[PDB]
């Protein structure tokens, strides 16, 4: 459902404060540490045996920056999230073969990374605005899975 | 299964909440009610204001229960036996809701203790809240 | 994704053989026995303590007939499943407050009920056609959840 | 948790498959590959024909493993210890896939033994296949 004016303002004002490179590397690293089966989807990045390996993997760090910058593009397309992500959704399904249940798990990790970097701003109402965003982005990635 | 290291990890991050069970507990429910408003159907009789007496008192009970769980992390089924009957048998809470409250607990620790909730600590805590959730959803029927 | 000619023919030919009243009562009964938390959504049908109570509950039996006849309408709207179910989806979300993860669980039970009543017909390829249908119907019910 | 009655139930429906472990096992995988084609990425080297030598031999191993599980239904973690390391650590099977194969096992029993898989039996069997799945997904990392 559409974001209201108040949802929009929380989202738009928080995201202008976000360091996308540092939070993206953080979010991607944590998802491979918390849910270790996801490592199989990235077996081409190399060293992913333990959490030290992951935290020190330059390709994991780099990739996290792109994933979050992509996600960040939802903030300019709040009215059109499903349409904006439709090609990516295809790419995940066909080329990377990723089970769509995993998108919801990354979205939760992103909430936790944002909460830790922006505690004064990540209020109860702000957190509800972002949870709705993350639910829409995960749904738009899963949408072209046929 | 929780390793010895997971257990050290959970105990240590748990100790940060020691004086703040009501505070942290109330904040987690506030977050669960606002971010997953479908959870409100289980508390028809609650005042849903910020820092409501009813929410403060329930937030305390929840986190007090999670605090004994940490203190009996070897025997979670026995520590949470009565709770599992309440949730599954008497209240018939749909098992998706345990994931929502677990996520909100994690958000509270990240806000209050961002350095302590490192990635490997984050992994242990999440293992412990799945383990607690599994015990509470173990008795349907 | 669209059903091909072969998917369509499996589906359309099986469903003409189905006893919708008996399979619907069967499917609804089993879902309340296998996943007992679902009983909370129907606390207005009465006696749902044990499985004998459920199997003997006339309102549960009756309701199962409607649910399956509804589902059966997908077979005339294969090209338009999400559009056909959009109001029902609303009704489930707003009026009955049902968590959308439960639609996938009913769909699996329906596969098991059909398999048991039509074993010679429920081949490997037929079962794959029906699994795709059930995945689309569960998705169309979850779609208006905002 | 599996009650005493669930356990009687699982043993009795399991006995119907006793002479047909390869047959039923092969059919369940055929069904999982066809109805959930995303599961095929784990078996790149398999011949995916009907009644393929490779599928018959793997269907047997799976159902033979599930048969010892039934025979040790009190101690599933110990019965499936080595399997849990293979699946979670060495193969990193995404945990959604265990639900797909469990559903296909249930479909095979419904086809071959429709009267025996009554609703209360159906509930016990489904509890046992969730329990087996939980052990096999218990060792990630
Ligand atoms: C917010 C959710 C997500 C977004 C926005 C996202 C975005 C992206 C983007 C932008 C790429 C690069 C596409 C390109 O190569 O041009 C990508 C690649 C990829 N994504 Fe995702 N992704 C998300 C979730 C996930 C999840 C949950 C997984 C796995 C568990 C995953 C696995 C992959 C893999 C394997 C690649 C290919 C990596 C490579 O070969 O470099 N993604 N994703
Ligand atoms: C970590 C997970 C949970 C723990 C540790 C927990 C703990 C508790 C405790 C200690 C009580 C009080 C029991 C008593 O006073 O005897 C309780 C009651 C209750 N819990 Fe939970 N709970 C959890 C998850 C949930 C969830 C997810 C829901 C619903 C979405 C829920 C709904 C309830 C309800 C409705 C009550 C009745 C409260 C009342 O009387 O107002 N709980 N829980
Ligand atoms: C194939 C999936 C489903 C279909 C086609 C379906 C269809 C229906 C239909 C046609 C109705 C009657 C609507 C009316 O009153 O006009 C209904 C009502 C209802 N459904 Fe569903 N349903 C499905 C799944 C579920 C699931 C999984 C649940 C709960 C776990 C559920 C819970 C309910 C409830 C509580 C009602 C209201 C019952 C009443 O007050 O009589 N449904 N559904
Ligand atoms: C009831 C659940 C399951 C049981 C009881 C089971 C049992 C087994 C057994 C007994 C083996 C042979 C191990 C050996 O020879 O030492 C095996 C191997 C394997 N299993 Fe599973 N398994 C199950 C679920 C799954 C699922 C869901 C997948 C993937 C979707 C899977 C993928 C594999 C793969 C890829 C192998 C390697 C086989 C090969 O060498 O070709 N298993 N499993």
């Amino acid at each position: 459902a559409s974001f209201d004016a108040h949802e929009r303002k929380f989202i738009v004002d928080l995201w202008a404060k976000v360091d996308v490179a540092q939070c993206g590397a953080d979010a991607l690293s944590r998802m491979l540490i918390v849910y270790p089966w996801k490592r199989r989807y990235f077996e081409h990045f190399g060293k992913m045996c333990n959490a030290h390996d992951i935290l020190h993997n330059s390709k994991v760090q780099e990739h996290g920056k792109k994933v979050l910058a992509s996600f960040g593009e939802a903030v300019k397309h709040l009215d059109n999230i499903k349409g904006h992500f439709a090609n990516l959704s295809k790419l995940h399904c066909e080329k990377f073969h990723v089970d769509p249940e995993n998108f919801k798990l990354l979205g939760d990790i992103i909430i936790i990374v944002l909460a830790a970097h922006h505690p004064e701003d990540f209020s109860v109402e702000c957190h509800a605005a972002f949870q709705k965003l993350v639910r829409q982005v995960a749904a738009a990635l899963a949408a072209e899975y046929h | 299964v929780l390793s010895m290291e997971d257990k050290s990890n959970v105990k240590a991050i748990w100790g940060k909440a020691s004086g703040h069970l009501e505070e942290y507990g109330a904040e987690a429910l506030e977050r669960m009610f606002c971010a997953y408003p479908q959870t409100k159907i289980y508390f028809p009789h609650f005042d849903m204001s910020h820092n409501s007496a009813q929410i403060r008192a329930h937030g305390k009970k929840v986190f007090s229960a999670l605090h004994e769980a940490v203190n009996h992390i070897d025997d979670l089924p026995g520590a949470l036996c009565r709770l599992s009957e309440l949730h599954a048998h008497s209240l018939r809470v749909d098992p998706v809701n345990f994931k929502f409250l677990a996520h909100c607990v994690l958000v509270v620790f990240a806000i209050h203790h961002p350095s302590a909730l490192s990635p490997e600590i984050h992994a242990s805590l999440d293992k412990f809240l799945c383990a607690v959730s599994a015990v509470l959803t173990s008795k349907y029927r």
